């Protein structure tokens, strides 16, 4: 009821980021959506005195008709000042990724409530463009808390705990995390009591309401689910020249991550100028050299922390036939996470929608894990990425990104 | 007296830590000063300014020019150190209407909106940065102190303003008159509709009527303003579009900035006449910003503009949107990175042409270039349409297949069908996924000193075939480079190549199919007239022997 005041950070001006080109069904979706927020109060029309800008698009589930407005703050939320009045930030949740259930949902609606910093509104403007500029954009701000700024969730938490006060001490067992517009909630009861108790924690929201579009949705999780991917050598009766050539080459990258692998008994082996598809027989010391890194290969990487200070950065390789493996770090050769995906839904013949629907699973996984997004290494030309992963976009964040565009020769050893 | 609604102020200030402008009146021969004296005393009859007092320490210089040919002067106010202090605005006429994004109109009839840029209300609060001083005769008494109460013309904020305040009177009228269209250029208003004529001059005095709300008079003697219009570069007709007459000159030597002036216009002219081509003439300008120096004409950048001319020789009209049809694009590859594009909704009457041109690169090919070509003209599509469009492209669907599934990025790109219209995008080869049985192999190698620039490349293959070739004035990336050429180029149609480079190996599975190195050039030569390649890597100076006998030998 009474306005939190906030602050860019020193030196720092608001945002000014073009808007990007719209679709004909956004724009409408947009003009309908902004047009009955305006009429709710909750946000404004705004004039030429204010220069800044975020862009904005939308994302709808295939079978909804019912659009999620998304504003882009990743630039705002850069710029706008870290708050540790309250708390230094939330001790994130260990026991998180460790429930057999997390259902994640969106409650930024309920953002809506509380109102903006009267002299902070100004850094939310964004433009609702037309198509071929043939009228004037529409100019808007908001009134109060924006879903996806960085700021909303923290002035928002004081009142969040004190709505989840009835389900606190009644579901001792279960994790409550909140992530941007997002609400994680983890349990590790048989999945038709744990989406009764989601349906639970629904009402509370609903109760507190007195109507949110989206609250009824619920994207369910299995950390328990989540896979690794350790190094793993071949394991066969006859070697060819080639064979062992990649066993080397593996080996040789692996070094760099393990300290004690050894590959001069086998790099012997490739003593001679042999035919490519030639058998070699294992000598015993090569025998003995390749058993020895398969136990040093079993082991945890040495000296792996995570380190809350860093950014965390994900790179992605496209296997082909629909896989991509993917690993998570902040020090080179220092992993924290890797993995694979195989059930890219939907998309046998689009790339770009598989790497955008990976791009959000892992998004998710940093999330629950460590409680923040990492920066993804894409293997994609900038403009091929530029132009679609809006269309294929179906979270309410958005992470950071950069372009890969020599290929890595290590795509060869996380096949 | 009829109530008029008054137009709402916009709240403007200075940047921080700044101040108002204080700037010296220099002084003014006793001709002009009359002159802005009867100047500035019927714009204060008209309430544009006012007289203020001497407490206002604020000051921006006021001139004297005067329109050649005649003897009644015009009072200039220099605000450019007020605008260096006043802050940014929202700028929105940054993206200008494409003509082919328009609508086919039966009439557009243009209203003069003069009256209102001077009936803007400037915010009261910054009216005191705007004043200025007519110098006094001989300097004898005070200047005639004055402050703007309006938009001044040339002040950073006034285009923007003045468009918002218009935008914000019409708002409500083209929302209650969806059946017609209104766009505002300057102090001209354009209407157009489908309407019969009967309700089309109904809904002109509409909004008349609806202007005089605010006391904006629009005069009765109805515009000198008839379709074709001249804006922007183009011409706009009731039922189609063109650019602006393109001439082309004749001229005996090229200037530096003659073949600036001749790109331009070149490029202002492929967005309507299909197939202009700038590669050659744009490359006479590498580099080199010496304004007037002089530049030959190569045998190319001639053979291009004799190209050029003959496209231009007859005037071509584009037509507009439809929205009830789909868009179609097409192109075609023209040779030297050049591609170009027609969008089109019905056979044979473009909306629009344009070209695209490839990036500067090191290795490229046809596929990648067409891929950005295409995502180039999605792009475009959606700021002008709002969709993309359906693609006609000359490559073949089992070439894209083949291309995508293997290539090490994602890549994609939207609906579309094959097009048989040479030259056709082609794979002009492909690297096995496994080792040949049967084929020969060759493990190369190349090695060169760092101080002496001397090398060595050579293979030795498992049929004791065997070569080291010296080189001089080489390095260790060219010497890596050789020694697979010429593996391939002593090997039969099929060839393992084992090769410890991963800067080649970086190079060939970025797939180029053209490169600015005659090295990588000569080897993609090689590789087309092969039947089956694979190529291996492996790690250097680890013991792989084959690897380690060849760089023995090229090391020394
Ligand atoms: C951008 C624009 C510039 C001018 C005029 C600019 C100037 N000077 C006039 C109008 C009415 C518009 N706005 C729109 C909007 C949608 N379709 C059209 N179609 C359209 C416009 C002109 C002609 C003609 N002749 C035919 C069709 N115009
Ligand atoms: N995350 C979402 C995706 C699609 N529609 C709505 C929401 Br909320
Ligand atoms: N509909 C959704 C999609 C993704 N995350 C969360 C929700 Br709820
Ligand atoms: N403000 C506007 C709204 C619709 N058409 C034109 C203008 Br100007
Ligand atoms: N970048 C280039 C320049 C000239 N020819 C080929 C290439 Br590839
Ligand atoms: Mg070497």
């Amino acid at each position: 009821i009474e306005t939190v005041p906030v602050k860019l950070k020193p030196g720092m001006d608001g945002p000014k980021v073009k808007q990007w080109p719209l679709t004909e069904e956004k724009i409408k979706a947009l003009v309908e959506i902004c047009t009955e927020m305006e009429k709710e109060g909750k946000i404004s029309k705004i004039g030429p005195e204010n220069p800044y800008n975020t862009p904005v698009f939308a994302i709808k589930k295939k079978d909804s008709t019912k659009w999620r407005k998304l504003v882009d703050f990743r630039e705002l939320n850069k710029r706008t000042q870290d708050f540790w009045e309250v708390q230094l930030g939330i001790p994130h949740p260990a026991g998180l990724k460790k429930k057999k259930s997390v259902t994640v949902l969106d409650v930024g609606d309920a953002y809506f409530s509380v109102p903006l910093d009267e002299d902070f509104r100004k850094y939310t403007a964004f433009t609702i463009p037309s198509i071929n500029n043939e009228t004037p954009g529409i100019r808007y701000q908001y009134n109060v808390l924006p879903q996806g700024w960085k700021g909303s969730p923290a002035i928002f938490q004081s009142s969040m705990t004190k709505i989840l006060e009835p389900f606190k001490k009644q579901n001792p067992d279960i994790v409550i995390y909140q992530y941007m517009d997002d609400l994680y909630v983890g349990s590790d009861l048989e999945i038709g009591q744990h989406r009764t108790k989601i349906e639970e924690l629904r009402q509370h929201l609903l109760r507190w309401g007195l109507e949110p579009p989206f609250l009824w949705m619920g994207y369910e999780l299995h950390p328990d689910k989540w896979t690794v991917q350790p190094i793993v050598l071949p394991e066969k009766d006859s070697w060819t020249v080639n064979d062992i050539q990649k066993l080397v080459g593996k080996l040789n990258w692996a070094s760099q991550i393990y300290p004690g692998i050894k590959v001069r008994q086998l790099s012997k082996l490739l003593r001679g100028t042999k035919a490519l598809t030639e058998v070699i027989p294992l000598t015993e010391e090569a025998e003995l050299e390749l058993a020895e890194n398969r136990e040093i290969l079993k082991e945890p990487v040495h000296g792996v922390y995570y380190d809350p200070s860093k950014d965390l950065i994900a790179e992605i390789q496209k296997q082909g036939q629909g896989q991509w493996t993917y690993q998570i770090y902040q020090e080179p050769f220092k992993n924290l996470k890797t993995g694979k995906y195989a059930r890219m839904r939907g998309a046998h013949t689009n790339d770009v929608k598989q790497l955008t629907e990976a791009v959000q699973k892992i998004t998710t996984e940093s999330i629950v894990i460590w409680g923040k997004t990492p920066k993804f290494k894409l293997p994609i030309q900038k403009e091929t990425w530029e132009t679609w992963w809006t269309e294929y976009w179906q979270a309410t964040w958005i992470p950071e990104w950069e372009f890969v565009n020599t290929p890595p020769l290590v795509k060869l050893w996380y096949q | 007296m009829v109530p008029i609604s008054p137009i709402e102020t916009v709240p403007v200030k200075l940047k921080p830590g700044m101040d108002g402008p204080k700037v010296k009146q220099w002084p003014l021969t006793e001709e002009k000063i009359k002159a802005l004296v009867e100047i500035c005393t019927e714009m204060e009859k008209e309430g544009k300014i006012s007289k203020i007092g001497p407490e206002n320490p604020y000051n921006t210089p006021v001139f004297a020019i005067k329109k050649k040919d005649s003897t009644k002067w015009r009072k200039l106010v220099d605000f450019r150190e007020l605008n260096k202090r006043t802050q940014d605005f929202w700028e929105v006429q940054l993206g200008i209407p494409h003509p082919a994004g328009l609508k086919k109109k039966k009439s557009v009839t243009v209203l003069d909106v003069g009256d209102a840029y001077f009936s803007v209300p400037l915010d009261e609060d910054f009216r005191k940065y705007t004043a200025f001083t007519i110098p006094s005769i001989n300097n004898e008494t005070p200047g005639i102190r004055y402050q703007y109460n309006v938009l001044p013309q040339g002040w950073k904020g006034s285009p923007a303003i003045f468009q918002s305040s218009m935008t914000k009177i019409l708002e409500p009228f083209a929302a209650q008159n969806p059946d017609i269209v209104i766009y505002q250029y300057m102090d001209d208003l354009y209407v157009g509709s489908d309407l019969e004529i009967g309700q089309h001059r109904t809904k002109i005095e509409e909004l008349r009527q609806h202007l005089l709300r605010w006391g904006l008079t629009t005069p009765d003697k109805k515009h000198q303003k008839e379709p074709p219009f001249l804006w922007m570069g183009y011409e706009l007709h009731p039922d189609k579009w063109t650019v602006q007459p393109i001439v082309l000159p004749e001229k005996d030597s090229w200037t530096v900035n003659d073949i600036q002036k001749l790109v331009g216009k070149l490029n202002w002219a492929s967005q309507i006449y299909p197939g202009i081509k700038v590669r050659q003439l744009s490359k006479l300008l590498r580099g080199t910003k010496a304004l007037t120096e002089v530049i030959p004409l190569t045998e190319e950048a001639e053979l291009e503009l004799a190209e050029n001319r003959e496209i231009l020789k007859e005037p071509v009209h584009g037509v507009y949107y439809d929205p009830s049809k789909d868009l179609i694009a097409e192109i075609q590859k023209q040779g030297q990175g050049q591609w170009t594009y027609q969008i089109y909704q019905e056979p044979f009457k473009n909306l629009k042409t344009g070209k695209y041109a490839r990036m500067r690169g090191a290795h490229t090919n046809d596929v990648k270039q067409l891929t950005e070509a295409v995502q180039k003209i999605t792009t475009e599509s959606i700021v002008i349409w709002g969709k993309t469009p359906k693609f006609k492209l000359p490559i073949q669907k089992e070439t894209w297949e083949t291309w995508w599934t293997e290539y090490w990025q994602a890549t994609w790109i939207p609906e579309w069908e094959f097009v048989n219209t040479p030259p056709l995008v082609k794979l002009w080869y492909q690297l096995e996924k496994e080792p040949i049985v049967g084929a020969e192999t060759f493990y190369v190698d190349g090695a060169a000193n760092r101080e002496t620039k001397l090398g060595k490349a050579g293979y030795v293959t498992n049929k004791g075939r065997q070569k080291v070739v010296p080189l001089t004035n080489t390095t260790n990336q060219k010497t890596e480079l050789q020694a697979i050429y010429l593996a391939l180029q002593d090997s039969g149609l099929e060839v393992n190549i084992v090769t410890d480079s991963q800067y080649a190996l970086g190079i060939i599975q970025a797939q180029p199919d053209k490169s600015e190195s005659e090295l990588v050039n000569q080897i993609i030569e090689q590789l087309i007239k092969k039947e089956k390649v694979y190529l291996a890597w492996v790690p250097a100076h680890k013991g792989i022997g084959g690897n380690e006998q060849v760089d023995k030998l090229v090391s020394a």
